[PDB]
């Protein structure tokens, strides 16, 4: 009842018959800009469809040794579909996002992935005064991995990440987990290409293991873009 | 008596403070108030009126010749005539204007901002030209292909002579602010081009070189914030006659 | 204000009044939106 | 969801459970709930009407101290052969400088406040007395025109907002609103503040109060003067959103969350937790 | 005028005072506030949120291996596991938690605790576990007999991953407090055990060593009273940059 | 408040409302006492 | 602003004073109260309870024989026993009581004091004994004809163990006050003594020598007046681990 | 008190309540006035 669940966008649905419920940032739910908090003054575009539908990144291989992956966002996506084009050819977006997080695996295999979606994720870097660099930091599609998961490579701790929205995957209890996400910012709208709004990551707490049958067992993300919106029209960047 | 204590603050000397002061001259009478033309009450007044830019700011153009741009009657298409940066918060076409004054007074900005361009050729010149407005994100566009994605008005030469582009307020913030740095991303308010749309077209007797005056002033949705000291304006010395106010 | 006279005061900030159109619209014929100006 | 808490939660007297299907001390993690399981369900309860107050934990309380942000001595003196500052000094406003208050506010994503700042003067003989000089402290916004001499003319703030304060007074106050153009500050930016790609990381300009340019008034004294300032910034009026997990790793610069770690435990990189001999030797047991 | 005299304080910085203060610039409009999810108005909500316990804190631990404590098929019958010290108040697997961090913020402290764990074995893998809370007064028990007859929870491994144990406030005073002895009497809280209740038991395929991740936080009953300068953050120099503000 | 902005004035310590479950609970479908999270 | 002036006493730090000072900790929550058994709110409360004389405060006599007057069986009549001087201002067999010691905080007193004796020998001892209180004047009577003519109260031994003597409060003026001075007109309060009304008669297996314990309270007409430093306390030197609280 | 919290109030010396007899007369059977009190 609560461990099943499917999701529908666009073109685009998917079914999990292993959820754990699922989870709703801060209790929220994403919505369009209202009059009373807008600021650019141009007519949006609100392409629906094209846009607000689950895009499939590559998966990643979960390893013995893995340290943990992670997504930003709109990053990550700025080069996908439509909603790629959009981003493209306007200054400003905003939007929410649905984050659905594949793994299975076997009753035989163990291991607990912490899925957690981190507002305003500013890397630190290690061992050095020199701050992270614009390629250490965007990724794009591909995504980055921790250097040292265990302070969140922020210099804090991954103990404590649980004060973010999160779901684990725990595989001997379910196989996916899911986020939904609502705009995330202290201005209503902003410029996609320079500024990530959340950051996923998705880190192995208690790594991979089994004694059965040997098989590479990957981690895959789906992203759906929810309520997208646009403004400041011009050509594409 | 009432018991009393100090707070930090006390006996400092704010220059924005609000208070009330002891009067110098007791029982003075000041002289009654008449009515004068033009009382301004707030400075958003000042700028809603649209004033001269100076695009043509290059060296060899002296004074006057830097606030009108000259068209020529061109042999190739689509060809672009000349782009304005946009802040009106640095050094720039923008800058010596009532808008740009008066802003230079403050830190932080909102609104929508108009450029009116009215064309000073002959009666008998004919034309038509494409103004954009193209919001940040990358480089000024060059060819008009480009420029014409993003906001823009085509203007018809004819008896109305003058066009108004309308450069909207489009920002993620509600403010944005000046800090030195032109290519911020809460400073940047993107690009103004050119282009002819046809071509300028006159015939023998007029001249075959035209003049726009560009003008630009704030809407009513405008509003500034921080007020600081204007950048425009400096000394390093005294004035001429500024001692001998002590003689 | 405690002083006998008034222009002893703290400041005035309250004056809203505008009236931009003696500045930006100071024509005899007030000019109506979308009609040609020159007619 | 939304509700008025002045005291901490009461407790209800619970009795023996035994019924199947109800399983209240049994969780799920992985939906990323914490545990409902209550007191009650857990063990047999007394009835306790608790009257313990929660206002030292409002946030308004927990963030509103007027904490140390900025220290700057400097010589008071004829600065003729100088090459340093002279009677006067310049700082960019910003709050990670000192880490008591740096870890505070990095407790969270976002907040709006108003800031109270407090500026303390101090003066030493570099013995014949200490003269009761006058500062002024001008607010000069970010990146915006600051003085180059300490009789510059930029001094004459005639739009800027100058205090002027002498060191026998109480140390001088004012309050700066919230000046963000955003709807809240951005404690923390994923981003880059420029159109370009070498714009500097995580440093959002939008974040940044301003300048604060203090000087000497006086002319310089025949002897020097060691001459000390420090600011305090007090936030009240706060909004606060999304807290985060709290800073482990020394901190490194005030550009950016960069970590090392200690050389050895605690808060080392490896380990943040001081160490014990296993899991089941218990630190500080009672003998 | 009116007659006064200054009480003793006069002119005083507490930095914990609250009063008004001159404010810096005048008719200043702050941006209109917007909803933004997640607002947090008092501390006690964010410790309320579970997070990890350090339980695994030994030499040869490194990074993440910390926050798990694993588990093995045992030969032998009721098994000691692991103990958790308890004071949330000094350096232990409880300090670098949501409720451990904000709590060092703090000198007093009353409320329930509750400890929850996940077990992290394969979907073949079966058990029974016994958490045990002792209330203070003697030494930490090192056997099942001994802890049993403490506050606990029998834990039966199945379809719903996770545990929890509470640890209710049973104190003889209304608060408890630091003062960097772990031995006080205002500050022990008593200990944490956890014995096999009969075994971990797993497949041939299956991993026969299996981790549990143990998480705590405070009960809506909890209260911190004053405020204290946190021991887990400190300098001794500038930080780099930090004179270049100066620059 | 004897200043002109209201930005001025003294702390505000009154605010005791409070919401934990955007944080402890942030689950679509509401968790029942006693009742097994999974089914 | 308001105009003011500061008064003499301005800035001034009187330990008596009474006035509001900044709160530490805002928001602090202290302990609920709790109902706790035994609360005293008024100092008189605290002397009303009556307390051991010391009498016998003579050489020879060590510790707790100081406590009590021993009486023997006579072989004269009219007997003197003791006496006992009244200053509760000054040192003497009054002043570590209850009402000496909290008097003694005080500079000025009224009301009337109340001694008790209860007689401590065997059940079969017998006796009659005058007390008596000799209001100022004279010096103090030494034979029982003299201090007969005072107030008094003839002493019966029997199975109610204890006598009352009441000594009302009788002075010229409202208050009567110390100043070092046991003579003056204003401090000194009169004699009590005690002499044999018969005798003390016992069989031969009972102690012939037996011991009285007397004491002595204020009675609820009493009041204190014009706080002191105590002189029953001092100090030259720091106390040990004094320092040590530095360390 | 002007400022907000209680506990920075000025003394409070209104409390003239008493009950003596919690000290002086802590007897289960009260004492009659005149009457042998062993009876
Ligand atoms: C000797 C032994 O038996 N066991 C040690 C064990 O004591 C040691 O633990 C460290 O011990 C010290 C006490 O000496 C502290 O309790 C350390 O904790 C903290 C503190 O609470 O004060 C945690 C805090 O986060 C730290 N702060 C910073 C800013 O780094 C401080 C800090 O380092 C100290 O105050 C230093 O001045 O320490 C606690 O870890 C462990 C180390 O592995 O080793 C055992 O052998």
């Amino acid at each position: 009842s609560d461990r099943v669940l499917q999701l529908k966008l666009g073109n685009s649905a998917i079914v999990t018959q292993e959820a754990a419920n699922y989870c709703c940032a801060y209790g929220e739910w994403p919505n369009y800009l209202p009059d009373h908090e807008a600021v650019a003054i141009d007519k949006p575009t609100q392409p629906e469809t094209s846009t607000d539908r689950f895009y499939t990144l590559r998966s990643v291989k979960w390893e013995s040794n893995s340290t943990g992956w992670w997504w930003k966002l709109p990053d990550a996506l700025n080069n996908i579909g439509m909603f790629g084009q959009n981003v493209q050819y306007h200054y400003l977006y905003r939007s929410g996002f649905l984050i659905h997080v594949q793994c299975n695996a076997t009753k035989f295999h163990q291991g607990a992935l912490l899925v957690v979606a981190i507002p305003e994720h500013q890397r630190g870097a290690h061992d050095t005064t020199t701050s992270p660099g614009f390629n250490d930091i965007m990724k794009g599609e591909r995504g980055g991995t921790f250097n040292h998961p265990y302070v969140l490579d922020d210099g804090t701790s991954i103990a404590c990440a649980t004060i973010f929205p999160h779901q684990w995957i725990n595989l001997r209890t379910n196989n996916s987990a899911t986020i939904v996400l609502p705009w995330m910012n202290v201005a209503p709208m902003d410029f996609p290409l320079r500024h990530n709004q959340w950051t996923l990551a998705v880190i192995p707490v208690v790594p991979l293991g089994t004694r059965t049958m040997s098989s590479v067992v990957p981690i895959t993300v789906s992203i759906a873009p929810m309520c997208c919106e646009f403004n400041g029209l011009r050509h594409a960047i | 008596g009432v018991p009393t204590y100090l707070l930090p603050g006390s006996g400092q000397f704010l220059t924005t403070d609000d208070h009330s002061s002891a009067p110098v001259l007791p029982c003075f009478n000041p002289t009654p108030e008449m009515h004068i033309p033009g009382q301004i009450r707030n400075m958003l007044e000042m700028i809603q009126v649209e004033s001269m830019m100076e695009i043509n700011n290059t060296d060899g153009a002296n004074g006057m010749e830097r606030l009108r741009v000259d068209i020529s009657v061109q042999a190739d298409l689509d060809q672009l005539l000349f782009n304005i940066p946009l802040d009106i918060q640095l050094d720039g076409p923008l800058r010596n204007t009532l808008v740009g004054n008066i802003s230079r007074y403050y830190t932080h900005w909102s609104g929508s901002l108009e450029m009116t361009f009215m064309f000073c050729g002959s009666f008998m010149a004919t034309g038509k030209l494409i103004l954009c407005y193209t919001p940040p994100g990358g480089s000024c566009p060059t060819t008009r292909e480009t420029a014409m994605l993003g906001t823009h008005i085509v203007w018809d030469f004819g008896l109305q002579s003058s066009i108004t582009l309308i450069i909207p307020w489009i920002s993620g913030s509600h403010y944005r602010m000046f800090n030195s740095d032109a290519k911020s991303t809460n400073a940047n308010v993107g690009y103004v081009t050119c282009f002819m749309q046809t071509n300028l077209i006159v015939p023998s007797e007029s001249s075959d070189t035209c003049s726009l005056i560009g003008f630009i002033a704030a809407k009513d949705d405008f509003s500034l914030r921080l007020m600081r000291d204007s950048p425009d304006i400096g000394q390093s010395n005294h004035l001429h006659g500024a001692e001998a106010a002590y003689q | 204000n405690f002083y006998k006279d008034s222009y002893a005061a703290s400041a005035s900030k309250q004056d809203f009044s505008q009236d931009p159109s003696k500045f930006t619209e100071p024509v005899v014929e007030g000019l109506k939106a979308g009609a040609p100006v020159l007619k | 969801v939304e509700s008025i808490i002045k005291t901490a939660t009461d407790t209800v007297k619970s009795e023996i459970n035994a019924e199947l299907g109800v399983v209240p001390s049994l969780n799920a993690v992985e939906t990323g709930a914490t545990s409902n399981t209550e007191p009650e369900e857990a063990i047999q309860t007394r009835t306790v009407i608790n009257q313990h107050g929660v206002s030292e934990t409002l946030v308004e309380n927990f963030l509103g101290r007027a904490a140390l942000v900025s220290k700057k001595s400097f010589e008071y003196k004829n600065h003729a052969s100088s090459s340093t500052h002279k009677n006067f000094f310049k700082w960019t406003i910003n709050t990670k400088s000192f880490v008591q208050l740096r870890r505070k506010l990095e407790l969270f994503t976002y907040l709006r406040f108003d800031a109270e700042i407090t500026i303390l003067t101090t003066v030493a003989v570099n013995y014949m007395g200490l003269p009761d000089l006058t500062l002024q402290a001008m607010f000069v916004p970010t990146g915006a025109l600051t003085p180059k001499e300490q009789d510059s003319f930029h001094w004459q703030s005639g739009s800027n907002a100058s205090v002027f304060f002498k060191i026998s007074d109480p140390p001088a106050r004012m309050t700066i609103p919230f000046m963000c153009i955003n709807s809240a500050y951005s404690v923390f930016y994923d981003g880059f503040a420029g159109f370009e790609k070498n714009g500097l990381y995580g440093i959002n300009p939008a974040d940044t109060i301003g300048n604060l340019c203090v000087r000497i008034v006086n002319e310089h004294q025949p002897v020097g003067f060691t001459v000390t300032v420090r600011v305090y910034m007090k936030p009240k009026h706060i909004k606060a959103w999304a807290p985060r997990p709290p800073r482990t790793m020394p901190y490194m610069s005030i550009a950016n969350a960069n970590y090392k770690g200690r050389d050895t435990a605690p808060n080392t990189l490896n380990a943040i937790i001081g160490n014990r001999a296993s899991v089941t030797t218990m630190p500080h047991n009672i003998v």
